[PDB]
């Protein structure tokens, strides 16, 4: 398969809403060992997200009914979903660590992937237990704050990747570490650093960034009420 | 319409003649140059103070406004999205618009692309940053203070993409011309690819 | 697994929106060899439908792009979807013919299943080619008209199963046989036989039946314009 | 309120006294029995002909309507959904309602559960079939022709679930009381399980 044939087949599974195909689809273009443009960089992330978010929306419901007469076989069924996500993230984290993280020649994608890698460490940290429960979070903040200084010292404040990295980080503290103290602490800092420099917006994604900011202001106040 | 061009030279004189040959190329008329110059800076604060409040126009200001709005269709748009700015002494005509919706001023929309004149230009109450094309690049006729100005129309509708308030309490805001909208200024799928909480 | 444990696990895959699990889930309660109540009768049909309709919505898009420079590997990808549906319907048609059709003690379900069996013969008739193309349609009208006389001579006119069987039949002629002459011919007959007897409505599904009638009137006129 | 009960015996006499002990049990009052009987059949065609057209009431008819609407809260509802019927000489107050929406008459809604009186009752122009509870089971007070009647209020809103026209051109229609709505009368998931085209 040519480096461009899979592009079409990858776009197919998306429009066909067959992202499990899109999973292995964009998996191959990165297994080519060559850097991928933002076009493909977007598709792969869009692929695995919709897949993981799908199992996520599936798992999150079971974890509400069992809490809310046998329910062991319900946990046993929830376990096979846990088994699915665990298999997914750790699979994609190797794809991050093998062909994505080092190939990051461009400084922009140097933050998108690390943000994504921390997300999939943030994803796995929910269904985990004991051994991985503490371990997954260690690399989570590791990869998170790692890209943050890059976003801090190199990236513009009002930049889509930087602002998104701050949100997912602010969500990681409130959700994972259940520490809204530092969660709210990191958003305002990022939020404040954004409004002071409004001339830092790019017309290419001027509207794209504002939406992100509209979310953080709707998380600070939300957490403080 | 030379009669309009005479209207300013019958009511302002050397003031109106201050701007005239301010034109390498000339997409605008003789009457269009003097009119835009008269507004820009500085005979304009009362052109909007009278437009707003629905109040009645003066003799000369009516001669200006009509010459001004006329040049708009004769000027706009082209060619890509620009990044103007505008600060105020508080109370801007966009504080009542819900976030995500579209609203238009009564008066005009003088702006600047220089972030320094953005913070500010009497005063530092409410600061904005705009996007569009239908603005008149007057960064040649009247650049007092080197403001490099671009001026939009009046009833032109703006999309309040963001409205927050500063730590020191200066309300910085983002805007966007109505006729852009939707996916006008979005990274092609960069958003979907970030993955978020929401 | 008890005949009632799978009920809960079947309801799980539905709420979890994991119908591929729901496929094999309700597959087992019917493999029990005992008759299934309408509650379970509804779930299984709801299960395989959402699955088949999902692949259907997937396949129908590819069959628009290829029609609308290589596209062989696109047909090759469309083929694996064809392979999916073929595997599905013929699998469920055996489940119909083995544990569903004979177990039909109740006269009501005697029409629901045959209607469904003709549907899955109607489903397979689209992706087929040559050998099965003509063969699948033979049992399609067979099972269809078979339940129709049952619906005609035994079922009330304004009955949900009867009115639905007429619609899917009217859609089968216009879509499959591409013969809107008899398609429109069968709907009006059924439609007319419905409005004359309005006292034939049951309060249990009085609103459910009206919706069906609202569809046929929106297919006759549609086909005649 | 005996004074109301006297209102009919001061204005109808032996007519009003025709109905009185028509009551094994008595969820209704003396004045409620005679009033409902006076409408039902047959002193009622002009109670609605005057309600509709917004026209003014007569002496006695005002004494009826007020006694009638009063008994409604005193009667409705209970206990499950019923299946009344109603045909007309054309022009029913539901021909302007869009299919799927809710509309209410001006006058009242006399009905029957017998499909024969359904087709018809002067005339066979427009035929309907209703569903609800807030109807007054008067199938005891006045069953002229053995109609077994159930009567709903006036401004009670009905959901036009279907509106078609017959081969011979008699518009048969389905209706449903507003306060039922949504999944009031749906086979539990039988619909989703049919699978259709749409
Ligand atoms: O009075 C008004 O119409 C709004 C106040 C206002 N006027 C002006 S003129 C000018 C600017 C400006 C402004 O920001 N506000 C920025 C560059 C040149
Ligand atoms: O005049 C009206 O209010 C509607 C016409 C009408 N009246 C009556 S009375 C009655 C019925 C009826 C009707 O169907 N229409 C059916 C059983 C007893």
């Amino acid at each position: 398969m040519d480096k461009s044939e899979l592009v079409q087949k990858a776009k197919l599974a998306e429009q066909a809403e067959r992202y499990d195909d899109m999973a292995a689809a964009m998996k191959a273009v990165t297994e080519q060992g060559h850097e991928l443009s933002n076009e493909e960089r977007n598709l792969l992330s869009v692929a695995y997200k919709n897949v993981v978010g799908a199992r996520r929306s599936s798992w999150r419901v079971i974890s509400s009914i069992e809490q809310k007469k046998k329910q062991q076989m319900g946990k046993e069924y929830r376990e096979k979903i846990e088994a699915e996500l665990q298999d997914i993230c750790n699979d994609v984290l190797e794809l991050l660590d093998k062909y994505l993280i080092p190939n990051a020649t461009q400084p922009e994608s140097k933050v998108f992937y690390l943000k994504m890698k921390g997300d999939y460490f943030r994803y796995l940290s929910e269904v985990a237990s004991g051994d991985n429960k503490q371990t997954t979070v260690s690399n989570s903040q590791q990869a998170y704050q790692e890209a943050f200084e890059i976003s801090k010292k190199e990236m513009q404040p009002t930049h889509p990747i930087r602002l998104g990295l701050a949100l997912n980080f602010s969500v990681f503290y409130y959700e994972i570490l259940n520490s809204p103290e530092k969660a709210c602490s990191l958003a305002k800092t990022a939020f404040d650093e954004a409004i002071a420099e409004l001339d830092t917006l790019n017309e290419e994604s001027y509207k794209d960034s504002t939406l992100i900011m509209q979310l953080l202001r709707d998380n600070l106040t939300l957490w403080t009420s | 319409d030379k009669a309009l061009a005479d209207g300013l030279v019958e009511h302002f004189g050397l003031e109106a003649e201050q701007y005239l040959g301010e034109h390498p190329d000339g997409p605008y008329s003789d009457a269009e140059v003097m009119a835009l110059g008269l507004y820009t800076n500085g005979e304009y604060q009362h052109l909007n103070r009278s437009l707003r409040q629905g109040r009645e126009l003066d003799a000369g200001q009516a001669l200006i406004d009509r010459g001004m709005s006329a040049a708009f269709e004769k000027s706009g748009p082209a060619e890509q999205v620009v990044k103007t700015f505008r600060g105020t002494q508080g109370r801007d005509a966009f504080e009542a618009v819900k976030e995500g919706q579209v609203g238009h001023d009564a008066g005009y929309l003088s702006t600047s692309r220089d972030p320094s004149v953005a913070r500010s230009f009497a005063g530092q109450g409410t600061i904005t940053t705009l996007f569009g094309r239908s603005g008149i690049d007057v960064s040649e006729i009247s650049i007092e203070g080197d403001e490099q100005e671009i001026l939009y129309d009046k009833g032109t509708d703006m999309r309040v993409l963001l409205s927050a308030k500063d730590g020191q309490g200066v309300t910085r805001r983002v805007l966007e011309e109505a006729t852009l909208g939707e996916r006008s200024g979005h990274g092609e799928g960069l958003l979907d690819a970030l993955d978020l909480a929401t």
